[PDB]
């Protein structure tokens, strides 16, 4: 319990929601940062191709890898590469969004704006990438 | 006299699966030699 | 004061069924319609006052 | 859904950013003074995600108010025993619908279906 | 043995009513406020119709819903019937004095028919005739 | 004791001489 | 050594019911299908 | 309980009068 990053769990358990945002941020980020650093250091040692390792290292890497996964904002990351694959602002320039990052109903209802511009490539863009459903796709192949 | 605070775990995926069989009839031999 | 006033004037010029369908499809609106907030305040005040007064009255009859 | 106000999310995000910058700069041996690539396309997503949740919370509170009012109405005895009961309910429903209040018509269908089940005990 | 409200009930039980009214008022009201907030918080997260819920959720809601019931002043709330059918500073009332006491002069001299405790007694077309549950039950069966 | 409260009345009827 | 105090119970409504029957003769099958 | 989150859309399609 004397450990510097272990007492944070205790103070979280005892004090609780009466604390402000910054203190919760510190007490919850310490452990995550430590775990991430350990994971990186441990992954950085082994090889890449899984046909060149022993079974213990294979299972260890499989178990340890999941701590680094990302699931939500993949589209924004991958947007860059598709641009070069196919080819070869300051918010105000966007339509439907005010400077305060809120929707502009006046333009939406008057100018008849078809689409709201979240990211780039909303302006023009013939790449498509249209949303589909996993279950219908799975039923297609079978 | 205390105010516990819960947390939100990160979702994890390992592909969905139906429930396994009881007998699980599999290959009779062990090893790649045949 | 707020820069969202123009949103208020264009919002106000809508037939109630138009606002109803706009909320139903979920495309636009809900935090900027100047009626729901009034509904919450008025009904909250009524509920609180009536609950307290009923409790005191039944206690007196006890 | 963990926060209740915009300012709390602002402060939490700022602190996590400040910690993560040094925590990641330390590993590579790189001096932190030497991360702002797509700031707009992430701000937009965060703000949309917050606004949707706030709207959902408000409409649910409105539904709670309507439920309390219906329960208060339904418990009076002589009004139900009186030969003028349904007309009051219909007038109340029409007044509620014609002033925003009840958001959509699905909610109206739900409340109409539930009141029949309530008026049995 | 340190909760602000968990010592209030104990000190009320021990000391009793030897103090003034306000302290007893606060000591009793703290737990009531806590209970109402908890129940309202649970109710908010639920659904409305009972045809979309599981079994445990239905049982929990039906058990904990009843604490919001009120019985005494329903009529005053519901009088606002006038809109369904049609389509005051105490002094204008008869039988009530300024100090919310009965006025015997009028009721003994002018032969006042009834006393208007509430509104809607002036004129009136909403009827609302008092009944008895047992008579109605015999009538139906 | 206190079997059940008494609902408040809308208006009440009296008599005279 | 003190002055104990009681609390007035909250009124509760649950509709009157006659006493239950011990034998409880009811339907012999459970299930919608028949 | 909690359910799986939802990825942020690239664009939204709306309607009008």
């Amino acid at each position: 319990m004397c450990e510097p990053v272990s007492i944070g769990l205790g103070i979280m358990s005892v004090a609780g929601a009466t604390m402000s945002a910054s203190q919760q941020a510190k007490a919850e980020g310490a452990a995550i940062d430590a775990q991430n650093r350990q994971a990186q250091e441990m992954i950085k040692q082994m090889n890449y191709s899984d046909a060149n390792l022993k079974m213990q290292e294979r299972d260890l890497k499989e178990q340890q890898m999941a701590e680094l996964t990302e699931t939500t904002l993949n589209g924004i990351r991958n947007q860059g590469m598709v641009r070069a694959a196919v080819a070869e602002d300051t918010v105000k320039e966007r339509a439907g969004i005010t400077e305060s990052y809120n929707r502009d109903y006046a333009a939406i209802f008057g100018n008849r704006i078809a689409n709201i511009e979240n990211t780039q490539s909303a302006i023009r863009g013939q790449g498509k990438i249209i949303k589909t459903s996993p279950l219908a796709h799975a039923l297609n192949v079978a | 006299c205390f105010s516990p605070k819960i947390s939100t775990p990160k979702p994890s995926v390992q592909a969905p699966e139906p429930a396994p069989l009881s007998e699980e009839v599999a290959s009779v031999d062990i090893g790649a030699e045949s | 004061t707020r820069a969202d006033e123009r949103s208020n004037e264009i919002i106000r010029k809508l037939t109630p069924q138009q606002r109803r369908e706009a909320i139903q499809n979920g495309t636009l609106l809900y935090q900027d319609d100047p009626y729901a907030m009034e509904a919450l305040r008025v009904k909250t005040g009524r509920n609180a006052a009536f609950a307290v007064d009923d409790e005191i009255n039944v206690k007196i009859q006890n | 859904g963990e926060f209740r106000t915009r300012q709390d999310m602002e402060e939490y995000r700022h602190q996590r950013l400040q910690d993560a910058a040094k925590s990641y700069a330390e590993e590579a041996g790189i001096n932190p003074t030497d991360f702002n690539d797509n700031i707009t396309d992430r701000n937009i997503a965060i703000y949309g995600s917050f606004n949707k949740y706030f709207s959902k919370q408000s409409e649910e509170t409105a539904m709670l108010n309507t439920r309390i009012e219906m329960n208060s109405f339904l418990n009076d005895g002589d009004l139900m025993r009186s030969p003028e009961s349904g007309k009051t309910f219909m007038a109340y429903l029409r007044d509620g619908l014609t002033t925003a209040a009840i958001p959509s018509d699905q909610r109206a269908r739900e409340v109409i279906t539930q009141t029949v089940r309530d008026a049995i005990q």
